[PDB]
């Protein structure tokens, strides 16, 4: 969240994200024992974006280990548009 | 008669404390686990008032200040588990329970649990009875005996009286710190009880110092770091840095206990720290042989009975499960009218545990 | 002018009388702060002084002021007794064996408490609800205290323990004190109730640190105590991660289980939903209940909602025959739609 | 009354004097302190509900044997010294204790539990009658008795039982109090129910249900309490250290043993382990005759018919069959039950534990 | 400002805007409206911006909740604001309250799981006290999305306080 | 005055300065002359 | 530099040594203080060991055991070793927050090398593998000298 206000109030600021598979990750049976900070912060990475206060010039850099093991809910259009393999 | 000057106590003393200890009470103001004042400004200098509530702290800077009595306003002074700056001088870190430990000096006990075991008796010779009786000629040998030793496996089998066994034919004080009396809320206590050890080990020499299931305080924990009391880490400084440096191993010996041996200090695992390991084992048939005969030299039962069949009805086991067998052996008998315990006493006593067990 | 003067005050605590002190000075235990030994007020003798009565400590001089009217002002979360519950049995009726066995249980001893002690049994103080989810028990739970004359109380274990220092013991002793001057009344035990009402499958880990002061109050309220007309309900259709001790005498008493559901089960409940609507004569109920498969009473009862959008698409406040069948169908197949 | 005109009312108008220096060191604004420490040099540690901790000095109002470490004082807000000591007689200090000297119960009243006496007769009366048999072994006779069970049958009915035939006083404590609302009382509790039992000794200490104390799991912190372990670790010095010819004697009771600290066991100082056992038919007529006393029953109404058959039940099941009984006279609108009631009510309970134990092994 | 919603349009105008609007049908009819109504499929695509344009049409208080909010360590503050935000909304009568992935606090416990995991079924009980304790009236809507859900039924499903259940179509 | 109190400064607009004591209470205070910006940082005392 | 063999070997004997000749401060991480009851007690180690280490230049950071927290496997099993995992990553963030530091050493005594990753090979991280086999015939001798 303050991240988001941080980048609303100054325009030049440009966030990057490092191995978001340890905060993101599908699990195993989507459910909950001690993982309740997984969902935590993916869920209020969606909602942002969603919200009727979106980011025009702010751009959000996220990197992980594999594409398919992250949240299928991000990778939709909407919120993430830009999907680039780095060979 | 008396009941005027029982109550004359509490009568001519009370207008004496009315001017008296207000005086000395004035300001808002032995173990004192909380140190701090209420509202005392005075002054720039002499003004001080640490506050370990987590409400309102304070710290004092510039250079070094050491006052013999008063520092501020006397008293409530003190650190206790956060140490604030460069005052050393005045801890209120004092509990006068120092003697909750056992301290034997020459203990008469020589074969008790010991008999029957010959691994852990020539380990133990050595690196003990050798330097406690002739040390001239381990300065003569060149080398210097190991900074500890390693104590592991099933505890109240007699690794404890191992270490009263040795130091009988040195006449060696027996100095045991039990590690569960040894636990305490008290935070800071167990810095100045591990110092008060080789301060108190130098005034009378030739004696050892046993420490009791170490695993029980621990020597590496989760509290260290994540934890805000500071018990095992002062001890471990006051450990290494007495014992080892300045102080000669000779006279002065310090022997730990505990089970898991990969559960201890990764510290301790370094050369340089623990040497000597010894290991134990269940006994066998001949191990308790020699035990249940020593302990039914006390007791009054019939000579003509034979304890290496006793020592075979029962399995390999702990040896502190065998003093509850003696324990048993005149209880059974007076069911009999017996009373004394005779050949057969024995047989439904052993028959008795084994089945406790449940193994 | 004289009000102006009055309205200038240093303030004053509230707390309650523990013990008489032969001194003149009197014990309170101050609710935001402690117990207090304070001043008994020079107009007031200390005679009148009870146990836990409410009175009033002055902030300035800490003493007593005035004596006020006797009572423990609760602090409300989900707990604020409600007044008028507005509910009824024939809401909720048409389910035969389940109304006889609560009145046997709950509404027995409040009419004639007599018939339990001339016969040498004591009278049930609680009962654990059995069933499946959704069968309607969430009317019927006003209708409790409704037609017995008590007074309506909710008691949510989560709200009433926090992690601040004093705040998860003041708060659950604040229902043991209402509860003997409140004493003809029915307490509801949620939060471990499966019978899905509201059903959350207990909680086993949230309650560790209640279990040691709620437990002990609900037990030491009918052993030592002894005080009738109080009863403690809970519910729950499974004891597992609760306390296994529940079956012990004092806790558990009757068990309350629920009819299996049929032709005639929800022939009934339909009639009765359907007596606020407006149905064309020479509709049939009961055969409307034949072809429904696994519905609770609270499935017939979605029905009327769905009954009446049919018919207000053509503006008709008369629901055909063709338009009942139609949303029937479509309710039935909400647990199997995909 | 008489007697007191002459003598105290002319005494209170001697000691009007002392009376008046005493209520100016009081103060009308007081406060309830807790002690920790008290010391020959007048001072001691006091703290007011708020947590503002103190160090201050003891004045002179009563004797020091009055007072005592973790107890309750009376404070003044000038010096934060102690005006004088709050009267315990309303706050029990220990966590719950009921004298009963000499009580009903009895081993021949117990039923076929005998099997049980001979093991605790051994270990309690034994040591306690002929302590000389002991001194010629040179062995300790264990004080200590575990209780495996249910209350109400083996566990109720052997606790008071002992006391009888050894002529001891039975002293009740709940095992679920051991963790007693307050810091720092841990190890004064452990003391007081020696202390009080230890001038005199005609007495046996019992607890029962400890579910938790006797887990300290894997540290102190993270979920865990420091009370537990002050109880814990005072209870194992007390319990070795005091030794005597069998007068204390200290009975604990516990569902399962494997979650308790083998450190608090101390093998060898309690060898006794004591199962549960079934109850015979004469224990089954002692658990029915409370029940049925109130209940009404008609003359053909007898004790040994619903003990012949019997899936021999606990003492649950058989306090929930006369409760069964109850409700079929509450249906049919009647205050006595006949003996049909006692029938039928039996044979629901006995099918709800064990009937065919799922049928097989070929 | 989405088609191919019209299986979706209808059905939130039958749950907001027909109870907002005219509420004598009901009395008329001898009906109550619903208290909530449930949507299954992905957000952000035709899903929670259409939620946004239901306060356009509705001229209603919009109430944005994430499922990820009221982390603490502390109990107590998280139950009580489920309480609190539904009597907000009962002194302003055009007010919509919304759940974004509902999944995650409607996950129960099949196991103990001690520590840091206790908050999952303590804020389910005042979700359900709201709406199945309580008679039916409605001065706020509720509407819960749900992503995925392979079994979640603590009290939500059946007909008791929430009728209608809203599927994203795949076709 | 040397027993200063024991707090973090948070924040370093240009003149202004934001510290939060370790009591669980946040002022705000303008910057002196005796410190540098570089010299105020979190995790320090 | 990555350090790797069998215990006894001198991989932790010689740590010192390349801190004494250099005059640098050894700085030693334990292997049990790795694993934490708590969750998240890896970022703050991590971030307390280069602060230090930012302070004083000459600072040399030993890692016992570093097959333990070394292996994630590809599984999603690290719920149990949810604090391991972000234990690495971390490591990863702080070497690449300053690049002009090369007084700061990180080495890691284990017994061996199992799992590789291509962050872990590069410039301010682990490259050279140096061998620790089992002494020689002439190689005792001269120990034992």
């Amino acid at each position: 969240r303050e991240m988001f206000a941080y980048a609303k109030e100054h325009e030049p600021c440009i966030i990057f994200m490092d191995e978001v598979d340890a905060i993101g990750g599908r699990r195993f049976s989507e459910g909950t024992s001690a993982d309740r900070e997984i969902q935590r912060t993916l869920m209020e990475l969606l909602t942002q974006m969603d919200g009727f206060d979106n980011l025009g010039q702010t751009k959000i850099i996220m990197a992980t280990n594999r594409p398919d093991t992250l949240d299928p809910a991000l990778l939709r259009p909407g919120r993430l548009d830009r999907k680039v393999e780095i060979p | 008669l008396k009941q005027t000057e029982n109550d004359l106590k509490d009568i001519e003393a009370r207008i004496k404390e009315k001017a008296g200890v207000k005086e000395s009470d004035t300001g808002l103001a032995h173990p004192l686990q909380v140190a701090r004042c209420t509202k005392i400004i005075k002054g720039e200098d002499a003004k001080y008032v640490i506050n370990l509530k987590q409400i309102a702290k304070f710290v004092v800077g510039l250079g070094e200040r050491v006052s013999p009595t008063d520092i501020e306003e006397g008293m409530r002074v003190g650190v206790d588990r956060s140490k604030y700056n460069i005052e050393l001088p005045l801890p209120p870190r004092i509990d006068p329970s120092v003697t909750m430990m056992t301290v034997e000096e020459k203990p008469d006990v020589t074969y008790s649990d010991v008999g029957g075991c010959k691994d852990q008796i020539e380990k133990l010779r050595e690196v003990v009875e050798l330097p406690l009786l002739s040390p001239e000629r381990f300065a003569t040998l060149g080398i210097d005996p190991p900074k500890g030793i390693l104590l592991y496996g099933p505890p109240g089998t007699g690794k404890t009286l191992c270490a009263r066994a040795v130091a009988n034919r040195t006449d060696a004080t027996f100095i045991r710190v039990i590690g569960s009396e040894l636990v305490q809320k008290y935070v800071g206590e167990g810095a100045r009880m591990v110092r008060e050890l080789f301060e108190m080990a130098r005034t009378k020499k030739a004696c050892i110092i046993f420490f009791d299931e170490i695993d029980a305080v621990g020597g590496a924990r989760f509290d260290d770091g994540a934890g805000g009391d500071n018990e095992v880490q002062r001890t471990m400084l006051e450990l290494i840095t007495q014992l080892d440096g300045f102080d000669p191993r000779g006279n002065i010996k310090v022997m730990f206990a505990t089970n898991r041996p990969n559960t201890l200090d990764p510290a301790l695992l370094r050369p340089g720290r623990i040497d000597r390991k010894v290991e134990f084992s269940l006994p066998d048939l001949e191990g308790r042989a020699n035990i249940f005969r020593i302990h039914s030299k006390s007791m009054s039962v019939e000579r003509g009975i034979r304890w290496e069949l006793i020592s075979r009805l029962c399995p390999n086991s702990t040896g502190a499960e065998l003093r509850s067998v003696c324990t048993e052996a005149g209880m059974f008998a007076i069911r009999a009218r017996r009373k004394v315990a005779t050949e057969k006493d024995f047989l439904k006593a052993v028959d008795k545990v084994i089945s406790g067990y449940k193994k | 002018k004289d009000e102006l003067r009055l309205l200038q005050e240093p303030g004053s605590y509230v707390g309650e009388v523990i013990k008489i002190v032969s001194d003149k000075k009197v014990l309170v235990k101050v609710q935001p702060e402690g117990k207090y030994i304070v001043d008994v007020a020079k107009d007031i003798n200390v005679k009148d002084l009870k146990a836990s009565q409410r009175v009033c400590l002055r902030s300035d001089s800490y003493m007593l002021h005035k004596v006020l009217e006797n009572k423990a002002d609760p602090l409300v979360s989900l707990m604020m007794v409600e007044k008028v519950p507005d509910s009824t049995y024939d809401m909720v009726g048409g389910l035969t064996k389940q109304i006889k066995e609560i009145k046997e249980v709950i509404e027995l001893p409040v009419k004639h408490p007599e018939l339990f002690e001339s016969l040498g049994i004591a009278q049930p103080k609680g009962v654990i609800l059995y069933g499946p989810p959704g069968t309607g028990k969430t009317l019927l739970a006003r209708a409790v205290a409704h037609h017995t004359d008590c007074k309506f109380i909710r008691v949510s274990g989560a709200e009433l323990v926090q992690k601040y220092i004093g705040e998860g013991s003041r708060m659950v002793r604040e229902l043991f004190v209402m509860a003997r001057e409140h004493a003809p009344s029915i307490i509801f035990m949620d939060e471990i109730d499966s019978i899905g009402s509201t059903r959350v499958e207990g909680s086993g880990g949230g309650d560790s640190e209640v279990q040691r002061t709620m437990l002990e109050l609900l037990n030491q309220l009918d052993g030592f105590e002894t005080s009738k007309n109080i009863k403690i309900i809970m519910a729950t259709n499974r004891l597992d991660i609760l306390d296994p001790a529940l079956l012990r005498p004092g806790r558990i008493d009757r068990k309350i289980e629920f009819p299996p559901p049929s032709v005639a089960a929800r022939a009934e409940i339909l009639r009765i939903h359907s007596r606020k609507m407006n149905l064309t004569r020479g509709i049939n109920l009961r055969k409307v209940a034949e072809k429904m498969n696994g519905c609770s009473g609270a499935d017939v009862k979605g029905v009327c909602t769905e009954a009446g959008m049919y018919a207000l698409r053509e503006r008709r406040i008369h629901v055909t025959q063709e338009d009942f069948e139609l949303a029937v169908g479509k309710v039935m197949n909400k647990n199997q739609e995909t | 009354f008489v007697s007191n005109s002459e003598i105290l009312k002319p005494f209170e108008k001697k000691q009007e004097e002392e009376k008046k220096q005493l209520e100016e060191i009081r103060g009308n604004p007081l406060s309830i302190g807790t002690l920790e420490e008290i010391i020959d040099d007048d001072h001691a540690i006091v703290t007011s509900p708020t947590m503002p901790d103190y160090y201050v000095s003891i004045l002179s109002f009563v004797d020091k044997e009055l007072l005592e470490p973790g107890c309750s004082v009376l404070l003044h807000h000038k010096t934060m010294s102690i005006v004088g000591v709050l009267q315990d007689d309303a706050d029990p200090m220990v966590s719950v204790m009921k004298m009963d000297k000499s009580p009903t119960e009895s081993y021949s009243d117990i039923g076929g539990l005998e099997s049980q006496i001979q093991e605790i007769k051994e270990s309690v009366e034994l040591p306690l009658t002929h302590p000389e048999l002991y001194e010629e072994m040179g062995i300790k006779p264990p004080k200590g008795v575990i209780l495996y069970g249910a209350p109400g049958t083996g566990k109720t009915l052997l606790a008071k039982a002992v006391a009888n035939q050894t002529s001891a006083t039975f002293l009740r404590i709940v095992g679920s109090e051991l963790i007693q609302k307050y810091l720092g009382d841990g190890p004064r509790l452990c003391r007081q129910i020696f202390k009080v039992a230890g001038e005199n000794a005609p007495s046996i200490v019992f607890i029962d249900e400890i579910d938790a104390i006797g887990t300290k799991r894997y540290d102190s912190n993270s979920g865990g309490e420091r009370e537990i372990q002050r109880t814990m670790l005072e209870l194992l010095n007390q319990l070795d250290g005091f030794d005597d010819r069998g007068d204390v004697k200290v009975i604990m009771a516990t569902n399962k043993i494997e979650t308790l600290d083998p450190a608090l066991i101390r093998p060898g100082r309690i060898d006794r382990k004591i199962l549960f056992e079934n109850p015979d038919l004469s224990t089954k007529k002692k658990i029915l005759g409370i029940h049925t006393s109130k209940m009404n029953l008609s003359e053909d109404v007898n004790l040994e018919t619903l003990v012949t058959t019997k899936d021999d039940l606990s003492g649950a099941d058989i306090q929930a069959m006369c409760t069964e009984a109850g409700l079929l006279a509450l249906r049919e609108r009647r205050m006595q039950v006949t003996a049909e009631d006692f029938k039928q009510a039996k044979e629901r309970v006995m099918k709800n534990k064990v009937e065919e134990n799922l049928e097989g092994l070929y | 400002d989405v088609g191919g919603l019209d299986m979706q349009k209808q059905e939130i105008r039958e749950a907001v805007e027909l109870p907002l609007v005219q509420a004598d049908l009901y009395e008329q009819i001898g009906i109550d409206p619903p208290r909530g109504v449930l949507l299954y499929g992905p957000p952000g695509t035709g899903k929670t911006m259409l939620v946004k344009a239901v306060a356009n049409s509705t001229k209603a208080a919009f109430i944005r909740v994430n499922g990820s909010e009221f982390v603490h360590k502390y109990l107590g503050e998280g139950p009580r604001m489920v309480r609190d935000v539904f009597r907000l909304a009962r002194e302003n009568a055009p007010s919509i309250i919304f759940i974004d992935e509902v999944d995650s606090i409607a996950t129960k416990r099949f196991d103990a799981q001690t520590g840091s995991d206790r908050e999952v079924q303590r804020i389910l009980i005042e979700l359900l006290t709201q709406m199945d304790g309580f008679d039916q009236s409605t001065n706020v809507k509720v509407i819960m999305a749900t992503n995925r859900a392979d079994t979640l039924d603590p009290a939500l499903l059946r007909p008791g306080r929430l009728d209608r259940k809203i599927e994203f179509p795949s076709l | 005055q040397l027993p200063y109190l024991v707090a973090n400064v948070v924040e370093v607009v240009g003149k202004a300065a934001v510290v939060k004591t370790s009591s669980r209470q946040t002022v705000f205070l303008p910057m002196v002359g005796l410190v540098d910006p570089d010299k105020l940082k979190p995790n320090d005392l | 530099a990555l350090m790797y063999g069998p215990p006894g070997t001198g991989k932790t004997l010689l740590a010192r040594a390349c801190a004494a000749q250099t005059n640098a401060t050894f700085l030693k991480l334990a292997a049990p203080q790795l694993v934490q009851m708590y969750i998240g007690e890896g970022a703050k180690l991590v971030r307390d060991a280069f602060a230090l280490a930012k302070e004083k230049a000459p600072t040399i950071i030993f890692i016992d055991e570093l097959d333990a927290i070394g292996t994630k496997r590809f599984d999603s099993e690290k719920s149990g070793d949810r604090e391991v995992q972000r234990t690495m990553l971390e490591l990863l963030n702080q070497l690449d927050g300053f690049s002009s530091d090369d007084r700061v050493k990180v080495l890691a005594a284990t017994n061996r090398v199992d799992v590789l990753d291509p962050a872990l090979l590069r410039s301010g991280r682990l490259d050279r593998k140096i061998e620790f086999p089992l002494p020689s015939e002439d190689s005792r001798a001269q120990i034992l000298q």
